[PDB]
């Protein structure tokens, strides 16, 4: 599944992000819809990013 | 929170503080959060964490996620 | 949309959230006058997992694994 | 303009309601009428305080029965009381007919609304009535310029408003048509409400007054005796209790004329009236001795 899309209550159950990927949450998944912050093992690498209206503000 | 947050004063990594805030301003009251800031201004700290509480980043992010995702069907409303 | 839910309470810290209370005790009252059904907007909060890159706090595009049925958890049918 | 044109909700008291419920009844089957006096706030409250009555008039409710003589008089002496005040209205009755306005009264009301812009026409039916809350329903001309364009919606905000549908499209066109029916509620005061709930003075009499005795002794011999007979009835009753379908057996061998009931309503009707013997004349032989 795709990042930034709608997750219910009962698919936030059965998340696993993958250790494929660079990105581990910094300490463990909520468990529940929100705002979770994500550590980044490689931060030297360019990173495909969508830049937020609200970096644009500062 | 405001221990917390002082405690948090020498813990301070991007990744960390960005953290805590953020859990704290999704289910955290209106009220709770304006309070809040107040005193953390007056403990002296940084302007970046009373940033992230003042709920800005939260509301942009949301913004974007409904309008790029709708998944309305016109005929309903016509 | 089709991406928003109304919270009786907050389910991540298990206190009553203050805003959707008061969306709702209005939206209730509609015949007297007319207007008040807007004020359930308040009540109306998005429900989704959005990681952020903490490294300077912008939208990654990664992938997650979700062990679901897909089927079902597409969004409601179209008609 | 942006006026809303709220249509009056009638706060109609008490006291007025009495009133032209007996002005009413004794004018049957001719129409009775007079002026209600009051005072209008808001944009929809208007209070009806009080009415005062017309001479009944040969006309059947008509813009001659408005007689300026009357008024006057009528008026003057009021001032004297403090009791005059401004006229938000008229009532009528049509007690032959359901609660509508006809042609007739349409021209009655058209001179009304000159008079007073908000001046409402109240159509008391008082004896028809299909509910036992006397069906009474409160309206007011609106003007074709308005019901053409369909302004109606706007004349209906701000009011639940009220249901009217016993004559089907005719009875909703109608009612469109003068106006349109708005609830009618009951402003009432707790001395108002004592006055009317003691009814009986001579209570503390009467409890401590029981019956010549005579008539007691006769009184229970007839009803033992009576039932001796009914008992007769009942075993019949009970020879049958066989039939298929209890209902079936009320109308194949006619099980009405029902033993069971007539004993069951005289042992209860006679049993009251012993209990209350035996205390009333107990109490008086010591209270008083």
């Amino acid at each position: 599944v795709d990042n930034m899309t709608r997750i219910l209550p009962q698919q936030s159950r059965y998340i696993s992000f993958i250790k494929d990927d660079r990105f581990v949450p910094v300490r463990k998944f909520k468990g529940n819809n929100g705002v979770v912050v994500l550590r980044d093992r490689e931060p030297k690498e360019p990173v495909a990013l969508i830049e937020t209206v609200r970096q644009m503000k500062d | 929170a405001l221990q917390l947050f002082k405690k948090l004063k020498e813990e301070n990594d991007e990744g960390l503080s960005a953290q805590i805030a953020f859990d704290l301003v999704s289910s955290a009251s209106q009220q709770l959060l304006e309070i809040l800031v107040t005193e953390l201004t007056a403990q002296g700290y940084d302007p970046a964490l009373l940033n992230i509480l003042s709920g800005l980043p939260t509301c942009d992010y949301y913004n974007t996620f409904l309008l790029n995702n709708k998944n309305i069907d016109i005929g309903l409303l016509n | 949309g089709r991406n928003v839910t109304i919270q009786l309470e907050n389910a991540d810290t298990g206190t009553l959230d203050t805003k959707s209370v008061v969306g709702l005790v209005m939206f209730s009252q509609f015949w007297y006058w007319f207007p008040l059904a807007h004020f359930l907007s308040l009540s109306f909060t998005p429900t989704t997992v959005i990681g952020i890159r903490g490294s300077d706090q912008a939208i990654p595009k990664f992938q997650m694994n979700c062990y679901a049925k897909e089927d079902a958890f597409s969004y409601p049918r179209m008609y | 303009t942006g006026r809303d044109d709220t249509k009056e909700t009638v706060y109609i008291s008490s006291i007025a309601l009495l009133k032209m419920l007996k002005h009413g009844r004794a004018g049957v089957p001719m129409e009775v009428m007079g002026l209600m006096l009051g005072e209008f706030v808001d944009d929809y409250t208007v209070n009806v305080v009080d009415v005062f009555a017309m001479p009944q008039s040969g006309t059947g409710v008509s813009v001659e029965a408005v007689d300026d003589v009357f008024q006057a008089k009528m008026m003057d002496m009021l001032k004297q009381t403090g009791r005059d005040q401004m006229v938000v209205g008229w009532y009528h009755s049509h007690p032959g007919f359901g609660c509508w306005l006809s042609s007739v009264d349409v021209n009655t009301q058209k001179s009304f609304e000159q008079l007073n812009s908000r001046a409402v026409a109240v159509v008391v039916d008082p004896i028809q009535s299909v509910k036992g809350k006397v069906v009474i329903d409160a309206f007011r001309l609106i003007d074709t310029g308005a019901l053409i364009n369909n302004l109606e919606p706007r004349q209906t905000t701000s009011n639940t408003g009220l249901l009217n549908k016993a004559n089907i499209q005719a009875l909703i066109h109608g009612l469109n048509r003068h106006y349109y029916s708005l609830n009618i509620d009951y402003h009432k005061t707790a001395k108002e409400t004592k006055m009317l709930m003691n009814l009986h003075k001579e209570q503390w009499q009467s409890g401590l007054k029981m019956y010549d005795y005579e008539e007691k002794e006769e009184s229970n011999l007839a009803a033992t005796k009576s039932m001796v007979k009914i008992a007769e009835q009942y075993s019949k009753r009970i020879e049958e209790e066989k039939e298929l379908t209890e209902e079936e057996l009320k109308t194949r061998y006619v099980g009405r004329q029902d033993p069971k009931k007539h004993l069951s309503e005289t042992a209860d009707e006679t049993l009251e009236n012993n209990i209350v013997s035996v205390l009333t004349a107990g109490v008086n032989s010591v209270a008083i001795k």
